[PDB]
């Protein structure tokens, strides 16, 4: 789906990092410990959202109008 | 917002009435799936 | 000073981290709570929807827009909507926002926080704005579309603080921990041969020392030396927050005391 | 020559019109790939 | 947590933990005799006998795929004479209540003018359920 906005626990918002963190991941391909610590999630009980999540919004979007 | 009954190919914002045709016009198919609403009804995000 | 000494150590424009010493435990523990649930917030409540043919639902996307943070700066001038006396909102009970994103673009059309339009008369008031904290300005990923869709709403946000939900809440995951080298026999913690060894050396040992192990039991002591780590959504700044809130439980006390000239008088 | 009966088919299969498929083909006709 | 039962936060569930909608259909037919005798869709009235209000009825007795729907609303108006005009709308579920969602006006091999409702409702982990 759509990363949450603020991850449950803690309510900091990361629904921001999702398309920095996408062309994180597709431009450098790093360790994602080590991207995530990039954009800066230190608690893991966060960390878990982004590590997790998963979209299917494109596979929506390929349908039709 | 004239929109009453839109088909899927044909997104053919045209009419429909009591037993017109059950078929659309300019793809066959015949499905005729009804436009969406005109007034507004009102949410709580909750 | 007198009572509570404040030690700021390392801060930021959105973290805080203080030595907080010579307080009581339960002041810090009501001060952790009242910052946590206690503080008004600007936010998107009522939602009405005009048309819309997009992928997600239209109380899905209600969901999110009320998720979303503006800027709660004037938090004090703007009124409950139920306070106000007037029909149901006004402008300066309620904050109007409204918002058409067509697409036409072929590939992936997108929506964020940007795109909102503050059209209700803010009269001036350091609110509302979508807190773009993002590096490279975009905002939280609204919404994705393509040509036929569409997302077209009409928002009123109020106010409210974080006990009516967590929609209220810019609170963002507060700490509190006192004492790491426990003298105070508070907790002894699991063990197979040797807790120094086994349980890791944390983290605010640095500032009180090491316990020096040779001494008997001390019992006097009660909780000082706490060393609260704060945070924000952004809403409001680090400092404003932990000001409203102390504000906040300034005045509930100071409404005990309006209680208590309701009861000796009457 | 002449016409009798109207086996029902399994899909995916020798008579499905989407064993003909690929990615156009499942999401032109509405098909979850 | 006494015999295994779970405590929440009720915090992330505004914030949309187990947060789902849920989608049921229904169906509705002008029926078919075997005298090639139709059926009709259209906005009941008085002229087996309910109460329900018509306030959210359609021209032909639908109901617009995009409103709030509750209580007890007629949900698909229906008539049919015999050669009268029988309150054959049914109304809304005792047990669920929503938003109709989508609604498409069809036919069969042998030409019943048929229409359906799904209906969207969102549903929030309440105390009484089942993880
Ligand atoms: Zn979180
Ligand atoms: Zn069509
Ligand atoms: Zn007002």
């Amino acid at each position: 789906m759509i990363v949450p906005v603020r991850c449950f626990s803690c309510g900091k918002v990361v629904g921001d990092k999702w398309e920095s963190y996408l062309n994180l991941l597709q431009e450098d391909e790093l360790d994602e410990g080590t991207a995530l610590s990039r954009l800066g999630l230190k608690r893991y009980c966060c960390r878990r959202m982004i590590l997790t999540h998963v979209d299917l919004i494109e596979k929506f979007l390929r349908y039709n109008p | 917002a004239t929109l009453k009954y839109i088909c899927a190919e044909c997104s053919s914002k045209l009419s429909l009435s009591r037993t017109d045709a059950v078929r659309c016009k300019d793809c066959g198919h015949r499905i005729l799936l009804k436009a969406r609403t005109k007034r507004l009804v009102q949410f709580e995000a909750r | 000073e007198e009572g509570p000494q404040v030690k700021i150590r390392e801060a930021s424009k959105d973290n805080v981290d203080f030595i907080l010493s010579n307080v009581d435990l339960a002041m810090a523990n009501s001060l952790r709570r009242v910052m946590i649930a206690e503080i008004p917030t600007l936010a998107i409540d009522s939602v009405e929807v005009e048309t819309n043919t997009t992928v997600l639902a239209d109380e899905f996307i209600a969901h999110r827009l009320g998720l979303i943070p503006l800027q709660s700066m004037d938090i004090e001038q703007l009124e409950y909507s139920r306070d106000c006396f007037c029909e149901d909102h006004c402008d300066k009970c309620s904050v109007v926002l409204t918002l058409q994103a067509f697409g036409e673009s072929e590939s992936t059309t997108n929506v964020y926080s940007k795109d909102l339009v503050i059209v209700s008369n803010l009269m001036g008031r350091n609110i509302g704005h979508p807190i773009i904290q993002d590096k490279e300005g975009n905002g939280v990923l609204i919404c994705k579309l393509r040509k036929g869709q569409e997302l077209k709403l009409t928002c009123v946000a109020k106010k409210g603080i974080a006990k009516e939900h967590a929609k209220w809440g810019p609170a963002a995951a507060i700490e509190f921990e006192y004492d790491p080298w426990n003298k105070l026999k508070h907790t002894d913690y699991w063990y197979e041969q040797d807790s120094a060894k086994e349980w890791p050396q944390s983290k605010n040992c640095e500032y009180e020392d090491p316990p020096n192990e040779g001494d008997p039991f001390d019992y006097k002591a009660q909780a000082d030396t706490f060393y609260m780590n704060v945070e924000s959504v952004g809403s409001i700044p680090v400092d404003q927050v932990v000001v409203r809130g102390i504000d906040t439980l300034q005045k509930k006390v100071a409404s005990i005391l309006l209680a208590l000239t309701q009861m000796d008088q009457d | 020559k002449v016409f009798i009966g109207r086996l029902p088919i399994m899909l995916r299969s020798k008579n499905c019109y989407l064993s003909e498929a690929t990615e156009s083909d499942l999401y032109k006709l509405k098909e979850c790939p | 947590n006494q015999e295994d039962s779970m405590i929440m936060n009720q915090s992330s569930i505004d914030r949309g933990l187990f947060r789902s909608l849920f989608f049921r259909s229904y169906m509705d037919q002008e029926k078919k005799y075997g005298m090639s005798i139709t059926e009709t869709f259209e906005k009941p009235q008085r002229t087996r006998m309910k109460h329900g209000t018509y306030d959210k009825l359609d021209d032909d007795g639908l109901i617009a795929p995009g409103v709030r729907v509750s209580g007890e609303d007629v949900i698909i108006g229906k008539t049919t004479p015999i050669s009268s005009k029988r309150d054959a709308s049914t109304p809304l579920r005792s047990t669920e209540n929503g938003i109709v969602d989508q609604v498409l006006v069809t036919t069969n091999q042998d030409g019943l003018k048929f229409v359906k409702v799904r209906v969207r409702t969102t549903k929030i982990p309440q105390i009484g359920d089942k993880f």
